[PDB]
């Protein structure tokens, strides 16, 4: 009963949230869609 | 084989700077 | 640089060091030996009027 | 041609401006006409430390450059705010001339803004020097077996 | 503003003349010393209003004001290379 | 496509005209914005971080810190002399009689209410609660400072309080002279005379008008609330200095070809021979960024000068008198 | 009183002075004088030696024609007021309260100014007010009578 | 190559400057448009010339 979820990385941009914490909560993939891109 | 969709996955700490309120690229 | 060491109470990570802010500019390091936050801010400075 | 045009408009339009060249040269020397002495800084022997360098006054004279490319190892003449060249006609105010003793390499370290061993303790020179440093590697002169 | 040092601060109102900020000017007034104090908007005048009261004026006096307005600017014209490098 | 408007077609004739039998009082809005954040830059902390070396060769590029100082200066200075031509316009400070009947007319709204300690309006509080470590200490600790305006808003409340009682109690007599009271139905009167309307019209109607301005000033309160853009032009110049300061602060993590943008590295590395033609061109940016800004800020405060006009000129002929200008 | 005029007048007057007082500065260079530059220096160095010189002049004269250009718009501005002014109140009888002076415009006289213009503004002020009682309207046989 | 990337991004900084410029010239023009149309098609003013 063990599965794995092997992906693959490549150069990309991303606008990353930090919180007041000190961490991360959010995320925009910045090339995924136009609204990704205007965010 | 079977595929499964990285549904917002992936995303580590770039850096070891400390970061508050800030949206940073 | 130049700074006002104070003791700050924002909590960091076991592996971050140092400490930006919106500025983009140093506001925070960690001490090497006694791991403590600090919170660093530049000196008074301002306009001489007369 | 300024209009960039062969057709111009009525109006009044600036060009260019007029100059009146020059037609003659004119340098008025000082009167001096005894030479420098470039022999008791240079072929003078017992050059002293880096340390306690001598410094002589050079004034009221003309510095002809032409009997300074006398040794054959005339290398690293390298000049710092001047040229090499076009030193026969400036009119300088005072000039002065030290002595050292390089160990092997630290003719390098003499330059503004180098350092290394011998560059701040013994002879600095800032961020404004302007002046020809020169160095003829005198080997034969200062050693002998039993060392000096 | 800030932290003003040399001037004290009196509790009366006058009008404002060397302005310093936050409401606080700024006057060599007297015994002659600098005096800071929070400037005056103005006389206070409270119009008898009345629901059958009218005020009509039975004199005049003809004000002649000025107003300085300017108008021309005075035209220059450099010379680039005369500036940048002359002869 | 987007549509012009309603498609009319005037039923003009020879003989036919268009008389009103009615009339419904109108109150409308329009935001002018008068002033700006005065700020001032540090030249020489801006430029150089805590470097003794950059502050030395700073002072071989000439006097632009001073050229920038004195355009700053000027800025401000033109900004409080805006605020003052468009509020400041009467001498002397009016006031509000105990007794607040108007013949029917209710300024409950526009006028000051004494519980309130900032002594504003309930109009004015709507229109301040919408018009909104942090930034501004970040932004502070790189020359970038802020000086507070001369007049404050107790200062400006009273102004507007005191142009208040003069319109109601005096009408337009205290703008040319001194304040001469009226009777605030004499001087709707006056106003319709102004217009063409007779006395009558008025003198007959008064409690249907007074019910359609009290009505009017409801709506206008309601509509000030929920509106996606009501106070736009001045979110606009906020906005627009908020992303000049914060370009300015962004324009130093740049390298403009060099090595890094800090200076500490670059001096503890880099031999001094190649240090100032590395520091050399750093300078050049930030001077180079610094003007860009001083300009902007010129063109900036050439504008809100122009709107300030405009709102002095305004607040000259429709406050202080009935102008016959349309639209 | 004449403070309008004279601003403009000084505020030319530091500009040009201050574009004078640019050309002192070294802009990093060895020395601001450029014929010294190439008196002393060879010509591959002192074209690096007056790139700097000549781009710090040409940055520094581009900043003086923009002032100039700002300045000269916000002069423009004020003209095209003061040119209202004078047809709104030279040339007739304004109603514009606080536009042709303070109070009741009745007639204006321009006078020249040196980069300007001077209005005097003759207004019309009340004075010496009373107060009466005062009332709508009356009827005298059942027939409101208004004021014409 | 930064030299030539700085000088075109000055250049290109003078353009928008120049723009900026003209174009609060062209704002103050239509405004003034703007009002002679509500002051004489939309009415008739008083206004002397
Ligand atoms: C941040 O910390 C505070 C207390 O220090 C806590 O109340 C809050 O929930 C935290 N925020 C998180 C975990 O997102
Ligand atoms: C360094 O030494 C001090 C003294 O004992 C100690 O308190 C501290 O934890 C040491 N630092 C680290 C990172 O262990
Ligand atoms: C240099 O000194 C040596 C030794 O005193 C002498 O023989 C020689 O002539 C000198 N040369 C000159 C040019 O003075
Ligand atoms: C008119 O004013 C008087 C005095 O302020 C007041 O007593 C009276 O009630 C007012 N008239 C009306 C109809 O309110
Ligand atoms: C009006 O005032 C002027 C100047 O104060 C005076 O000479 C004149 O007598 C006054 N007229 C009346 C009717 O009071
Ligand atoms: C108005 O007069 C013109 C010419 O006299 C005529 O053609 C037109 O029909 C008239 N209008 C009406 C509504 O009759
Ligand atoms: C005018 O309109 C108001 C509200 O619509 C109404 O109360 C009033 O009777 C009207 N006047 C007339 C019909 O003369
Ligand atoms: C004016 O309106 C407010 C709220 O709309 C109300 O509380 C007040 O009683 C009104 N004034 C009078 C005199 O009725
Ligand atoms: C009106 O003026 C007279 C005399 O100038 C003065 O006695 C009175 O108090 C004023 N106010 C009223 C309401 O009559």
């Amino acid at each position: 009963a063990a599965a794995y979820y092997v992906g693959y990385l490549q150069p990309r941009t991303f606008l990353l949230k930090y919180n007041e914490n000190g961490t991360i909560t959010d995320a925009v993939d910045c090339a995924l869609d136009p609204l990704s891109e205007t965010k | 084989p079977a595929y499964t969709n990285s549904f917002t996955r992936g995303v580590y700490y770039p850096d070891k700077v400390f970061r508050s309120s800030v949206l940073h690229s | 640089g130049t700074g006002v060491l104070t003791e700050s109470n924002k909590k960091f990570l076991p592996f971050q060091q140092f400490g930006r802010d919106i500025a983009d500019t140093t506001d925070a390091v960690r001490d090497p030996q006694t791991l403590e936050i600090l919170d660093i801010t530049p000196c008074s400075f301002g306009g001489v009027s007369v | 041609c300024t209009l960039k045009s062969f057709t111009v408009e009525k109006g009044i339009y600036q060009t260019s401006n007029f100059r009146v060249q020059p037609t003659e040269s004119i340098v008025r020397f000082p009167n001096i006409t005894n030479l420098c002495p470039f022999d008791e800084v240079f072929n003078a022997t017992r050059f002293a430390s880096v340390y306690a360098w001598n410094r002589k006054r050079i004034s009221n004279c003309v510095a002809d450059y032409s009997v300074l490319y006398n040794l054959a190892p005339f290398f690293t003449f390298k000049c710092y705010g001047v040229s090499p060249t076009k030193l026969n006609d400036l009119c300088f105010t005072n000039v002065y001339a030290d002595s050292f003793v390089i160990r092997g390499d630290e003719v390098r370290q003499i330059a503004p803004g180098q350092t290394g061993n011998i560059a701040d303790y013994n002879y600095k020179l800032p961020d404004d020097f302007t002046g020809c440093v020169i160095a003829w590697n005198s080997n034969k002169l200062d050693s002998k077996v039993s060392g000096n | 503003a800030g932290c003003l040092i040399g001037a004290e601060y009196v509790n009366n109102s006058y009008e404002c003349d060397i302005p310093i900020g936050a409401g606080i000017c700024a006057s060599y007034q007297t015994s002659q010393s600098i005096i800071a104090y929070t400037m005056s908007l103005g006389a206070e005048n409270s119009v008898a209003y009345s629901n059958n009261s009218i005020a009509i004026p039975t004199n005049f006096t003809i004000s002649v004001t000025t107003e300085i307005l300017p108008v021309s600017m005075t035209k220059t014209s450099v010379d680039c290379t005369m500036y940048i490098c002359g002869d | 496509t987007m549509s012009l408007g309603a498609e009319n077609s005037v039923a003009y004739s020879n003989n036919s005209i268009a008389i009103p039998t009615n009339f419904t009082i109108s109150v409308t809005t329009e935001i002018l914005p008068v002033s700006m954040t005065k700020t001032s830059v540090d030249c020489t902390m801006y430029i150089c971080g805590d470097s003794t070396e950059c502050s030395n060769l700073l002072l071989q590029y000439g006097s632009f810190c001073t050229q920038l100082k004195r355009a700053l200066t000027g800025i401000a200075v033109e900004q409080d002399k805006n605020t003052q031509e468009v509020f400041a316009q009467v001498k002397q400070i009016y006031k509000t009689p105990p007794i607040k009947y108007f013949g029917g007319f209710n300024f409950s709204q526009i006028l000051p209410d004494p519980s309130k300690p900032s002594k504003r309006s309930p109009i004015e509080d709507l229109l301040f609660n919408k018009v909104t470590r942090d930034l501004i200490c970040a932004q502070k600790f790189k020359g970038l400072t802020v000086l507070p305006p001369l007049l404050t808003d107790e200062m400006i409340a009273q102004y507007t309080s005191a142009l208040l009682a003069g319109t109601i109690t005096s009408g337009w007599t205290f703008g040319a002279g001194p304040a001469l009271q009226i009777p605030f139905p004499m001087q709707m009167a006056y106003r319709f005379n102004g217009i063409g309307v007779t006395q009558n019209v008025l003198y007959e109607n008064q409690k249907l008008i007074a019910n359609q301005f009290n009505s009017a000033i409801g709506k206008i309160q309601d509509s000030l609330s929920s509106t996606p853009s009501a106070l736009g032009k001045l979110q606009d110049v906020v906005n627009h200095n908020a992303q000049a300061l914060n370009t300015l602060v962004k324009q130093l993590s740049s390298k403009f070809g060099a090595i890094s943008s800090v200076l500490n590295d670059i001096f503890s590395r880099l031999d001094p021979p190649e240090a100032e033609v590395q520091i050399d061109r750093l300078i050049t940016g930030r001077l180079q960024s610094l003007q860009t800004y001083v300009t902007q800020q010129l063109i900036r405060a050439a504008e809100i000068r122009a709107s300030a006009n405009l709102a002095a000129t305004k607040m000259s002929e429709c406050v202080l008198g009935q102008s016959k200008r349309v639209d | 009183a004449l403070g309008k005029l004279q601003d403009v007048v000084n505020h030319n007057a530091q500009a040009l002075n201050t574009l004078v007082k640019q050309l002192s500065s070294k802009f990093g260079a060895i020395s601001s004088v450029l014929n010294d530059i190439f008196s002393r220096l060879d010509p591959p160095e002192a074209e690096v030696q007056i790139d700097r010189l000549i781009t710090g002049r040409l940055q520094s004269l581009q900043t003086y024609v923009t002032q100039q250009l700002i300045r000269a718009a916000e002069i423009r501005a004020s003209a095209n007021l003061a040119a209202t002014k004078m047809s709104e109140c030279v040339l007739g009888q304004s109603k514009r309260v606080d536009f042709c002076g303070k109070g009741y415009h009745l007639m204006s006289f321009p006078q020249s100014a040196p980069h300007g213009v001077v209005f005097l503004h003759v207004t019309y002020v009340p004075a010496q007010e009373k107060n009466f009682t005062t009332a709508p309207a009356i009827c005298h046989d059942g027939k409101a009578h208004f004021p014409r």
